[PDB]
């Protein structure tokens, strides 16, 4: 039944943007609209267009200058804020363009200064030959041809390529509209405009990973183990050359389907690419998705032995997490695909009970999955409001919230501890080894003694003060058994804090070695 | 000075005119600003007010989307309006922030304002104080400084009210941290002062409570700057993020306004505290020359052993980085290059940058910068020693080699640096130690004379 | 437990038993030790207080030659006092030090006392009030960490005199730096309760004044130290600094003494304050609730990002040590190395160190270590994040690439360290934010998923 909060009576719209889920009800009984219109003032978490398509999409291409054609204030806003990593030396997270305008060209017209703002950036960085230029707000309205500007930069050049998004902030409800805007113009302007240089004999399109934390080299690395050429990566660690050979893959491999399935529907539809939607997070999610991926190339055996390999190696240390996390409640907040994503997953593999779930901005199709993944009784949201979600927090009791940095800080206040569900803490939490690190950020927050120490009051007249000290391990074996706690097989995490390095550091030693064969 | 060449940004040092507007509404008590626009415009603020802080802080959005752009949007200013002040009952004052989209299209937000107050706040709201107020922050126009300086203005313009005189001043700090405002408030509970403090942002620190749960707020009041009006006499730390707000109180109230300096280091805290005791009458007592004297002793500690001919650049808030570059110059450091990050025009006309023109021989000054200037000059050789600057300049420092103190906002990549003052002689002695123990830590990773740290 | 196999040293942790009685020493009101024996055991104590506070303090030395060690050197004492007594007027107290040598050779100090007072201050000096005592500290025991113990308890022995009772406590506070007492007394004065503070070195710290110089000087005077007697209770915070004094006054006195723990992070800072609340009957009040909570929302933004399972080696003063072992297994960071630098028995017997070995799963306790114990660790392949420990160390941090923070004493190689409290709620804010900074500029140096401190 439609969920509505105390909160939000003065609002009636809002009563169909929750479900609480009840037995013997089905996706056909009822379910949280979305994709709509914010109310204003709500203090709701909802981005803008240009947020989903250049802070989300565009940004994590390693070897591009991404300029906004628009006033200072859209590039600061977005920059250092994301954790996309590249293999380029984070050229993406350290450069950041802006045309600058002001007042005279807001009256009088932007486009020589784009121009002019293009040429210094190429001449600034002359190792880098491709651009993308975002509208903003400013520049979207008064109606700049960029298209035209980016045209005559490139003839102007002769070796550069450029990039239009035309996704102002105000041109959608969410970041959603910035989605499906920059899929659109990157496969009608960029898609078959370049040839591979070679053609392996399994190749795929990684689509729909942002590299989180190196979240795309951790599968690099699973994908290089089965032999499975990655053609092009939209767009975590991704080249710009490589994604316009996307219409040359076997097979896309579609990870987030919220932000690139549009995309995967339009490759299917022009060049007959298969799209295979797969689960990275999790390790039966995770192992299935090998498994089909290494089906589909008939190189099954491959898959098999990284995952006997992976299992033998990381599931008896996140069985000792599993064990002393086992009943603990979540509430799962992030923005859009991590929410199923891991619903089912966490439930399953870490013993927690997921007790609610909101998108910010995910259509339906996000609601219907995750109302199926998760159990009876839990609370689904669309486009949540920082009240909506106190009240959802003194209802629902949560042990933790997985949510944003600000939204974390402001749960941090009520009593709860969070995860990073965006930038990930002690990321990445895909993998295998992924999934353990996960599930330790888990436990160390939830059993950290600062925690039971803040929630003691000193003025008290009989208060609990102690001395010495205590651990998260003595917390959490409180509540475990004694062939739990003594258990020969379990162990604690046991990995680097830099888990990409090593990663990293093995996905470049396979490019070198496939590259002395070809070349041979 | 040098004016930037480049018409682009590479790297930009601040942001739009909004977030400052912004910044400003949260240090008031009981005011919830609706920023006027697009989504992003008010939640990459609140994030980048959380990366400072780590704290959350309520500011709404009208959400304007395609509709309300073509079709005008002062219809989503009006909901917001309502949906705001029925869901908080709290909220007394309800700033209207503009942003770029709004101010190209023309949205009447003045005019909507008197309608509100004839209309809806008495139907729907009966008895209840709530107090309407727009900013116009069109961004293409000036920077976040800028948007800080007018909504200031337009806080002290809204409430500023003619009553019995008081002995008070007003202090309108600039855009400080919660460290600085505890430094402040120090100085002139030493010299028995009574301020109307503009803003009040100690509370932006909350705590971690065991039962009542208290968020991050800010503490000045309707009635603090209902009392600027009545004040002895203004003093505006930042030229360029007060100075309006006091011009308009001398001007319509006949409040004598004092601009600066700001009090960064030892000699402009004295001249800080000279015009306290000018304007309140009250002398400066023996417990502020043993505070100043402390400071000095850790500063000949470490002065012209450690801190002299050390080749720093500066970039900050435009106040607090030129009272930066004449710190490090009385502490007898060589500033190479201040990046002021905006396109005021009133820094050419500044009398202390004119004096740094004068006698800091070695010092470039880039006014409307952006970080490629100094990343660009490091380069084409130019070679530091330090960096003072915030956070978002931090590759810089890490791919290049030089340690960097971290001042100003946002400094996200440090621990707590919002609760250390920049100013008064505390902030000073903290100032200058840093910078010591930042070149130490430097000088050990780089082995560069790290044996030297043991009888300096 | 581990003892160190090896019987010679390389690089001591500790010196001598004679540095720590002088340490103690200085911290009393108008009070000049004379250390009986070679020259260089004053003057290279006088160097290391300097290292550690930039400042100098007045130590003597009855300066034996080899004459002095093959006759009697005596004489050289009663002419230590006479030419100190003369040349300073203002001097009260005047503890005699001796060392191995004179140890070593029986040089009867205590003998020698009783005809001072019989003939030599009754003489040359009538009516003036001096106070002789002796602190019998053979080099060959302990280390100044006993050193510093036996003469807080000769001090409280020669002068504590029963009178009319009284409402303070005795606070000793073991080895700390001047902020370590400023913010114990801040705990004192929100609590409302009055103490005989052992010792007041808050005037360590002495201002630069314009025009009256003013010296670094210890504030215990001699009335302090006679009140001791009629205290409610003694709270000794280290074990080892301490315990011998207030055992004195409970055994003498029937004075109640309350041993540890040292308020080192919020969980040993709240039981503190429970010991202070039952000694005096005086609540908790809600101002510590809130300053407790303040601390605690500095190490909940860092906590389980950032210190949770980082690797540390810990080395101080033993208390210090132990309490700061605790605090960061309480942040659930994982000590790897704990450093106890002295033969001292009573560390395999400390309650705090059998919790230690029970619930500390990968600790290791070397009792009587050097620094060659961690260095050599690191050799063979111990691998840490962070060192906490003072300033001699220095070369393991910088050669093996850990970083340190800079804990104890002498901590010479940074600026101010003894101006920041590591004891209390404000301790424990300083010590983590310290921690996470050190960790933060070091991911920086080495490149180390440095791009992550944006959004934490
Ligand atoms: S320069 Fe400044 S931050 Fe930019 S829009 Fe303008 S006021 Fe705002 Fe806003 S919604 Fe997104 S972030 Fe921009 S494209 Fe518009
Ligand atoms: S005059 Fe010179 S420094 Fe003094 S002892 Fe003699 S050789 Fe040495 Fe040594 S151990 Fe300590 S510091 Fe002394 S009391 Fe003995």
């Amino acid at each position: 039944p439609y969920h509505e909060f105390e909160v939000s009576k003065c609002i009636p719209e809002r009563r169909e943007h929750a479900v609480m889920k009840a037995a013997g009800e089905d996706l056909t009984s009822c379910l949280p609209k979305g994709y709509l219109n914010t109310i204003p003032g709500t203090i709701s978490e909802r981005g803008c267009a240009y947020c989903g398509a250049k802070h989300v999409i565009g940004t994590p291409m390693k070897d591009v200058i991404h300029i906004s054609h628009g006033p200072n204030g859209c590039t600061y806003d977005t920059w250092q804020t994301k954790r996309y990593i590249s293999d380029n030396d984070n050229f993406q997270l350290k450069y950041t363009f802006a045309t600058d305008v002001k007042e005279k060209h807001v009256v009088f017209g932007a486009e020589g200064l784009l121009k002019k703002s293009m040429h210094e950036a190429f001449d600034a960085f002359p190792n880098i030959k491709r651009m993308t230029v975002y509208q903003t707000c400013t520049t979207a309205l008064i109606g700049d041809d960029v298209d035209a500007i980016a045209k005559e930069v490139m003839e102007e050049r002769g070796d550069v390529d450029v990039f239009v998004c035309n996704s102002p902030g105000f041109a959608g409800p969410s970041q959603s509209g910035g989605h499906h805007k920059i899929n659109i113009a990157w496969l009608n302007q960029k898609v078959g405009t370049v040839e591979p240089d070679y053609l392996g004999e399994h190749v795929i399109n990684y689509v729909g990973e942002y590299n989180i934390q190196g979240d795309q080299e951790v599968m690099i690395d699973y994908f290089n183990r089965m032999g499975i050429q990655v053609l092009s990566t939209f767009t975590g660690n991704g080249s710009y050359d490589s994604l316009r050979m996307m219409h040359r893959a076997h097979l896309n491999v579609l990870e987030c389907a919220r932000s690139a399935e549009y995309i995967c529907d339009e490759l299917r539809a022009r060049y007959g690419i298969p799209r295979l939607d797969i689960d990275g997070f999790g390790f039966e999610p995770l192992a299935n998705s090998l498994r089909k991926v290494a089906l589909f190339f008939g190189i099954e055996d491959k898959a098999e032995a990284i995952i006997a390999e992976e299992y033998a190696k990381w599931k008896p240390q996140l069985d000792w997490y599993k064990e002393r996390l086992k009943g603990k409640k979540v509430c799962l907040w992030p923005g859009g695909s991590k929410l199923w994503h891991w619903a089912h997953a966490i439930e399953e593999e870490m013993g927690l009970k997921v007790v609610s779930v909101y998108t910010k901005f995910g259509h339906q199709g996000d609601m219907e999955k995750g109302v199926s993944r998760c159990g009876e009784g839990a609370l689904a949201i669309d486009d949540p409001n920082e009240l909506e979600s106190v009240e959802a927090i003194e209802m629902l009791k949560p042990d933790i919230i997985f949510t944003g940095k600000r939204p974390g800080e402001f749960v941090k206040k009520h009593g709860v501890p969070y995860l990073n569900a965006h930038a990930y803490h002690n990321g990445p939490y895909k993998g295998f080894e992924g999934w353990v690190r996960f599930a330790r950020d888990i436990y160390n927050a939830i059993y950290s003694p600062m925690r039971q120490l803040a929630a003691l009051d000193i003025s008290a007249p009989d208060a609990a003060i102690t001395s010495g000290f205590r651990t998260a391990k003595m917390n959490a074996d409180l509540t475990v058994s004694d062939e739990v706690k003594f258990s020969e097989v379990l162990h604690e995490y046991t990995g680097k804090y830099d888990s990409i390095a090593e990663i990293r550091a093995r996905n470049q030693a396979y490019a070198a070695e496939q590259k002395a064969l070809r070349d041979a | 000075v040098t004016q930037k060449a480049r018409e682009g940004t590479i790297n930009p040092i601040f942001t739009c005119q909004p977030a400052g507007a912004q910044f400003a509404s949260i240090g008031i008590k009981d005011c919830i600003g609706i920023v006027h626009g697009g989504q992003g415009c008010v939640m990459f603020v609140r994030l980048l007010i959380s990366q400072h802080m780590k704290e959350s802080f309520e500011i709404a959005s009208s959400s304007v989307h395609e509709d309300g752009a073509v079709f005008g949007a002062l219809d989503r200013v009006e909901t917001a309006v309502e949906v705001l002040l029925t869901r908080y009952p709290d909220v007394k004052v309800v700033p209207i922030i503009t942003t770029c989209s709004t101010e190209i299209i023309g949205d009447d937000v003045d005019g909507l304002l008197s309608k509100l107050e004839d209309e809806l706040l008495p139907t729907k709201f009966p008895g209840r104080e709530v107090h309407l107020l727009t900013v116009h922050c069109p961004s293409f126009v000036g920077s976040m400084i800028t948007g800080y300086d007018k909504a200031v203005h337009d806080f002290v313009k809204k409430f500023a009210t003619k009553d019995e005189p008081s002995d008070k001043i007003n202090l309108i700090t600039g855009w400080v941290n919660p460290g600085d405002v505890k430094e402040l408030k120090h100085l002139l509970e030493v010299m028995e002062v009574k301020a109307n403090v503009l803003f009040e942002v100690e509370s932006f620190d909350s705590p971690l409570m065991p039962d009542l749960e208290h968020h991050s707020h800010g503490s000045t009041t309707i009635e603090d700057l209902r009392d600027t009006a009545n004040a002895k006499g203004t003093i505006a730390l930042n030229r360029y993020e007060g100075m309006k707000a006091a011009d308009y109180l001398k001007k319509k109230f006949k409040v004598p306004a004092v601009i600066g300096p700001t009090p960064v280091g030892i000699r402009n805290t004295d001249a800080f505290l000279k015009a306290v005791s000018e304007m309140t009458g009250q002398p400066i007592p023996a417990q502020l020359v043993k505070e100043r004297g402390l400071a000095l002793d850790a500063i000949a500690d470490i002065g012209h052993m450690f801190l002299a001919d050390k080749r720093v650049a500066i970039y900050a808030n435009p106040d607090l980085a030129i009272g930066l570059t004449e710190f490090c110059l009385d502490l007898e450091m060589k500033p190479k290059l201040l990046l002021l990050g905006d396109d005021n025009s009133g820094y050419v006309k500044d009398p202390r940058v004119l004096a740094l023109q004068e006698n800091a021989p070695d010092l470039e000054i880039v006014t409307n910068a952006d970080f490629w200037d100094l990343e660009s000059r490091i380069q084409q050789g130019l070679e530091l020693d330090l960096i003072l600057g915030h956070s978002k300049g931090r590759f810089i420092s890490i791919d290049y080699k030089v340690p960097m103190v971290r001042v100003g906002f946002p400094t996200y990549d440090r621990a707590g640096m919002y609760r250390h003052p920049v100013l008064g002689y505390g902030g000073a002695m903290f100032l200058a130690e840093t910078m010591a123990n930042t070149l130490f830590a430097d000088m050990e990773a780089k082995k560069n004379k790290e044996w030297i740290l043991n009888v300096w």
